[PDB]
DNA sequence: TGCATCAGAGCCCAAAAT
DNA sequence: TATAATGGGAGCCTCTGATGCA
């Protein structure tokens, strides 16, 4: 077939996940002894695929006889070294982490959408004011928390902690 | 032999060769990176009947354009008095072309 | 010289700092066997 | 600022629970709160605490945002914009519509706003990210990578200190330094201090940096290139030249050619094959 | 000028060494650590415009 | 706008400890800890998951997770039933849990109202690979183990225990992380004696010293090539966007040559030589022919014993040798004769 | 650079100059068997030496580093037909 | 509603870079 | 694993567009 459109679209977790090979679970590259791969790191074979052609990483499958075979022992599939170029790794967050291009394009994206101007987003994004999901019936200064409210750290704590002080 | 000609016991080009383009003016050998042969390898160096060598040609050559007459040579190798090359290094050659 | 300001011992020596390059006749440096000038740069007098 | 209320007998509630008017405290169900409250069991005083607070949800960072952007119709929020659209404020329908065009925009794509809000973080393909042994032995490695790294150090720390309970201060400044680090990989030096490495004021590249600009990807790589089959040399007159005509150097023209003259070099019988043409050519 | 940067980093290490280790044995040899002199010297020299 | 200066500032909002203030939460710290062993002991359950329980119900419906080493997902279901198991406890025995629950939340306050001790340590530690809001993260961390293994009854103030596990913490990050290619932690230390080493000999020599000079520093063991040896293992890459000249144009990478792809001489050889292999395999019969491309891999990519060449073609295993070797012996004579694949054995 | 051996910049305004003059195909050679096209370089210099005309020419591997470079960035890149279908320009390598 | 103030966007090519 | 130690550090153009104040 021929190629006559080229489209670009966000990508979901999920399709992140797709195009993933494998979790990317540690900060090492190579081994600074074998200069091989370090497993689970950014350079692992059984994750972006194989240094050499049709030769898995621990070598008992070596020629293209084997092509789609993945080596119980190193784990790597045996197919063209070219893949590395291809095949996506991931990290798995442990918080959602906003794509700073909808974040500081302005006006932006996520802010537009949301009724948030630029300072609010900044300072829900990167931990300096609360933003209420579920006001719970809570009440600041005598009016009620309405949701998407913004309080600070002290507002917060005040509602969601009680007040108290400590006299010496 | 024409291909070493003008290089010396250690394989240096000597002074006051003349040198040009392809030439080599300092001989080198490199370990071949571990590899299976090819099958169209396996079958060559079975029909001629001769070992691959353990180590590929790295000499250094007369780039294109380039060359003139050889009139000093530098060797520094480890372990000589007053020397000491950057880790890892055994020797240097420097060869001067006029 | 180290001096501990509390108990007045005084412990003195000539520390070794590395070496600076030095200029040669001509005005110019020999760094790593290059050699190298420095060139002058003009900028704005301080002052008011 | 709390309510004391005294027990005899066990209690039914414990320090840390959250309370509201009415919940039992202790003494199967004869002593219970009279405020919205943190209960805080005192087995010294023999008194069960609240203290006035609310069990609302408020939440920091990317998490928070990333749920009102789930909880997001957009179909509800077109109609409640195409009735802004009409206000007769000049302002109030230029706000409407801006909003209303990325709104359409996200309904016409089939694209969830939540999406511009990263769970999975990309990984880029070694190979365009290289780890090379250079001539001398020494290694050469790509920016990313240590963006990268450092990605991967604090998330890996964010995994340990929540299992570790670790109070929300921690938790905080683990999340805020989480976020900087995929802003960092993403577009280094949009928001905030450039990350550089050590004893270096060299900004580290990242991937914006390589799509964009000069000497980004577009105008170094794709709308340009360097190119195979060309040579350059100094230029001089050549009056005797007709029109059509270019003095061109033999020793140019040799390269520039090359396996053509090489398949010529094996019609006339300069070279058994190709392979020995151009080894004599070296 | 990149002498005395190179001077200030090396201030820097001398104080954080004034509170580690021994406050009782310390002589000048073991309070210097003379790398970041050497190495603005180094970086002014080869790397400067 | 400014991580550190924030962070600082939410640092300053908890008040330091009294000597009081410090003894009670370290002491109900103990005593939690404690009660979680008569728990488990009263109960038969883990005392990690009651921990992960009684700290869940602290810290509040915000977090809850699964914990690495817990046999069973922990989510509100699971802390419900367990947490209405201890509520289901005989007075006596109920009373454990009560102290538990206290026991965490002077953990959570203890942990924080040290968090400017960390930030003090940890900005003598800046510089060596690590970012200070990095170096305060992993102090952190210690300050957290101190907080679990003090023992309040020695009398001795918190900061000192802590501030053995903080520097403890930092130094295990940045031997840990600094690295883009790892070290084990031991190997950094011999690195790092070697530097000292090298350093001293410099301070005495007014030079920098030979490999040797080093290797006598160092004691028994250790040899000029040795010296040599450690030092190559410990060079750390170099940015391939490292700028060549003094415009911004240049990149160091784009002078680095690819020696993995085949070049286009490559390429074109290689196949030219699998075209002449076939047009030499067709002067021989299909039979001898095909002997050889199953011997030397050409089809399938395996060479085959010659067991399984001779069982394929129905002769003996002495009999496939022989018509493999008059095979060659023809491929020999032809080329001789052609002189055709000569040129490719370079 | 001559020192590496190197080809000569056909940069952003010497492809304007291919453009005024509609020369299409030695465009498409700069920007494919003359650079970075893999196969296509390839099969141009073995053609050459055979005799053969150069082939058709296939996908600039930059423009499959930048498919991935965007992918990298959390944005989907999709080459389509005319019926508006996936087309595998990494031809099955990267997908499952 | 009309006007400053600021953040962010750009600023030739190829050669070379010792 | 234990004297006590508790808040960082560097800094120097023009046009266009959105945003925050008369
Ligand atoms: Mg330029
Ligand atoms: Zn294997």
């Amino acid at each position: 077939k021929e190629v006559r459109k080229v489209r670009i679209a966000l990508a979901s977790p999920e399709k992140i996940r797709s195009w993933s090979y494998g979790e990317v679970e540690k900060p090492e590259t190579i081994n600074y002894r074998t200069l091989k791969p370090e497993r689970d790191g950014l350079f692992d074979e059984r994750i972006f695929g194989p240094i050499k052609d049709y030769e898995c990483a621990c070598g008992k499958y070596k020629r293209q006889r084997f092509e789609g075979k993945v080596c119980e022992r190193c784990g790597v599939e045996v197919t063209k070294s070219i893949v590395r170029r291809y095949r996506m790794g991931h990290i798995e967050l442990a918080t959602p982490a906003a794509h700073i291009w909808f974040v500081k394009d302005v006006p932006s994206k996520i802010g537009t959408l949301l009724d948030l101007s630029a300072t609010e987003l900044e300072q829900v994004l990167y931990f300096s004011k609360y933003i209420v999901l579920d006001p719970k019936g809570a009440i600041l200064n005598g009016v009620p928390v309405e949701k998407r409210q913004l309080l600070t750290d002290e507002e917060y704590r005040e509602l969601r902690y009680g007040k108290q002080e400590t006299y010496p | 032999e024409a291909a070493l000609r003008d290089l010396d016991e250690e394989g240096v080009v000597r002074i006051g060769a003349e040198v040009k383009p392809g030439d080599i003016l300092v001989g080198r050998t490199s370990f071949k990176g571990e590899s299976e042969p090819t099958p169209e390898e396996r079958l060559l160096r079975s029909i001629f009947g001769e070992k691959a060598r353990d180590v590929k040609d790295t000499s250094l050559r007369v780039p294109p354009g380039e060359g003139g007459i050889v009139v000093r040579t530098v060797r520094l190798r480890r372990g000589d008095p007053g020397v000491e090359l950057k880790p890892g290094v055994r020797e240097v050659v420097r060869v001067y072309v006029a | 010289q180290l001096i501990h300001k509390d108990t007045g011992l005084i412990k003195e020596d000539e520390v070794f700092l590395g070496h600076i390059p030095l200029m040669t006749e001509d005005g110019s440096f020999i760094i790593n066997g290059a050699d190298r000038v420095i060139v002058s740069q003009i900028h704005r007098s301080p002052g008011v | 600022k709390a309510r004391v209320y005294p027990f005899e007998d066990d209690v039914e509630v414990s320090t840390g629970d959250r309370v509201a008017p009415g919940d039992v405290l202790a003494d199967g169900g004869k002593v219970k709160s009279d405020v919205y409250g943190r209960v805080e069991v005192d087995l010294v005083r023999n008194v069960v605490r609240v203290v006035e607070s609310y069990d609302i949800d408020a939440r920091m960072g990317a998490e928070a945002i990333q749920q009102l952007l789930k909880e997001l119709d957009l179909e509800a929020l077109e109609k409640e914009l195409l009735e802004e659209m009409k206000h007769p404020s000049r302002a109030r329908r230029a706000k409407a519509r801006k909003r209303l065009e990325v709104v359409r925009a996200f309904l016409d794509s089939g694209n969830r706003p939540e999406w511009m809000i990263l769970e999975a973080v990309p990984v880029l393909p070694p190979d365009l990210r290289p780890m090379v042994q250079v001539d001398g032995g020494r290694f050469a490695t790509s920016d990313l990578n240590d963006l990268y790294r450092r990605l991967i150090n604090r998330n890996n720390r964010l995994k340990k200190l929540l299992a570790q309970g670790a109070p929300e201060i921690i938790i905080r400044n683990e999340k805020r330094m989480l976020q900087e680090a995929v802003d960092a990989l993403l577009d280094n030096g949009r928001r905030g201090a450039p990350v550089t490495n050590p004893g270096s004021d060299r900004p580290l590249r990242s991937l914006t940096d390589i799509l964009s600009g000069k000497q980004g990807r577009f105008r170094q790589n794709l709308l340009g290139k360097r190119v195979d089959y060309s040579g350059r040399s100094v230029i001089v007159v050549g009056p005797q030249l007709k029109l059509h005509q270019c003095g061109l150097p033999k020793r140019m023209a040799l390269e520039l050619f090359k396996p053509f003259l090489l398949k010529k070099m094996e019609e006339k019988g300069i070279a058994p094959n190709v392979k020995a043409a151009r080894r004599m050519l070296e | 000028d990149q002498f005395r940067v190179g001077l200030a980093r090396l201030a820097r290490g001398v104080r954080e060494r004034m509170l580690m280790g021994s406050e009782d044995s310390l002589t000048p040899a073991k309070l210097v650590n003379s790398r970041p002199l050497e190495a603005a010297i180094r970086e002014f020299f080869s790397r400067s415009q | 706008s400014d991580p550190v200066r924030q962070y600082l500032h939410e640092i300053g909002q908890v008040p330091l400890l009294t000597l009081e203030e410090e003894v009670e939460l370290a002491r109900k710290v103990e005593e939690g800890m404690e009660a979680i062993k008569k728990l488990s002991e009263i109960t038969g359950l883990d005392p990690d998951l009651i921990r992960e329980v009684v700290r869940a119900k602290i810290l509040g419906s915000a977090r809850v997770r699964h914990i690495p080493g817990l046999k069973e997902t922990l989510d509100p279901k699971t802390v419900e039933e367990i947490d209405q198991k201890l509520k289901s406890l005989p007075k006596e025995h109920k009373r454990y849990l009560h102290i538990a629950r206290e026991g965490e939340a002077a953990r959570q306050h203890l942990i924080e109202a040290n968090l400017r001790l960390v930030v003090s340590i940890a900005k003598k530690y800046t510089g060596r690979g690590l970012s200070f809001l990095d170096l305060i993260q992993e102090g952190n961390q210690g300050l957290i183990r101190a907080v679990e293994k003090f023992e309040y009854k020695r009398r001795f103030k918190f900061s000192t225990y802590a501030t053995w596990w903080i520097r403890q913490a930092i130094n295990r990050a940045i031997a840990d992380q600094a690295r883009t290619i790892r070290i084990p932690v031991h190997m950094v230390e011999t690195i790092n004696k070697l530097s000292r080493t090298a350093r001293q000999l410099q301070q005495e020599l007014g030079r920098e010293p030979t490999y040797e000079e080093i290797a006598e520093a160092m004691g028994p063991g250790w040899d000029a090539k040795r010296v040599e040896e450690t030092l190559k293992i410990a060079q750390e890459p170099v940015s391939l966007e490292t700028p060549i000249g003094d415009e911004k144009d240049s990149f160091y990478g784009d002078f680095i040559p690819d020696e993995h792809l085949p070049s286009p001489v490559d390429a074109a050889t290689q196949s030219l030589l699998s075209e002449e292999l076939e047009k030499a395999l067709s002067k021989l019969s299909e039979r001898e022919a095909m002997v050889l491309k199953l011997r030397k891999g050409l089809i399938d990519g395996r060479e085959h014993t010659l067991e399984e060449v001779g069982a394929f073609f129905g002769v003996t295993r002495e009999r496939i040798r022989q018509i493999e070797n008059k095979a060659l012996r023809k491929l020999k004579y032809h080329e001789s004769r052609t002189r055709k694949l000569r040129d490719f054995l370079d | 650079g001559k020192a590496q051996f190197g080809g000569q910049r056909f940069g952003e305004m010497e492809v304007w100059a291919l453009e005024a003059y509609g020369a299409a195909h030695t465009l498409q050679e700069m920007l494919t068997l003359k650079s970075d096209d893999i196969e296509g370089r390839n099969a141009a210099y073995e053609a050459i030496i055979k005799g053969e005309d150069v082939p058709e020419p296939s996908v600039p591997e930059s423009f499959r580093v930048l498919v991935k470079e965007l992918q990298a960035l959390a944005l989907d890149v999709q080459t389509l037909d005319e019926k508006d279908n996936p087309v595998d320009i990494f031809e099955g390598l990267a997908s499952k």
